[PDB]
């Protein structure tokens, strides 16, 4: 099909390490991310075949979506908080090496990356 | 483009 399987979401051997700015990047703004209104088309992989997509994931070399990084962080996937931040800034970036500027989706896009940046900026110490 | 379409209906 046009679609691969999903990223993985268990890091392997990697031990246990919990830190504030993990908890806050998990509770607080993906929490807040995926309660916006324009978080639906980012809740789970770019599903090509139902979109019609024959080249997306020819284009995208990483596909990222929301509901991997939260699994990745229920997981303890992530070593830190900017590991956890560049899947978030991967997801953005393919939206807007993909789309066509302009689309709903990329204003979508915007509109939750204006949001995480201001999430973002409380981030724990 | 293959645009993924709308996701409201401008009205």
């Amino acid at each position: 099909s046009m679609n691969p399987p999903p990223p993985e979401t268990s890091n392997p051997n990697k031990p246990k390490r919990q830190t504030n700015q993990l908890q806050y990047l998990l509770r607080v703004v993906l929490k807040t991310l995926w309660k916006h209104q324009f978080a639906w088309p980012f809740q789970q992989p770019v599903d090509a075949v139902k979109l019609n997509l024959p080249d997306y994931y020819k284009i995208i070399k990483t596909p990222m979506d929301m509901g991997t990084i939260k699994k990745r962080l229920e997981n303890n996937y992530y070593w830190n908080a900017q590991e956890c931040i560049q899947d978030f800034n991967t997801m953005f970036t393919n939206c807007y090496i993909y789309n066509k500027p302009g689309d709903d989706i990329v204003l979508m896009a915007e509109a939750l990356e204006k949001l995480f940046l201001q999430k973002i900026n409380e981030l724990p110490t | 483009h293959f645009p993924k379409g709308i996701k409201q209906i401008k009205y």
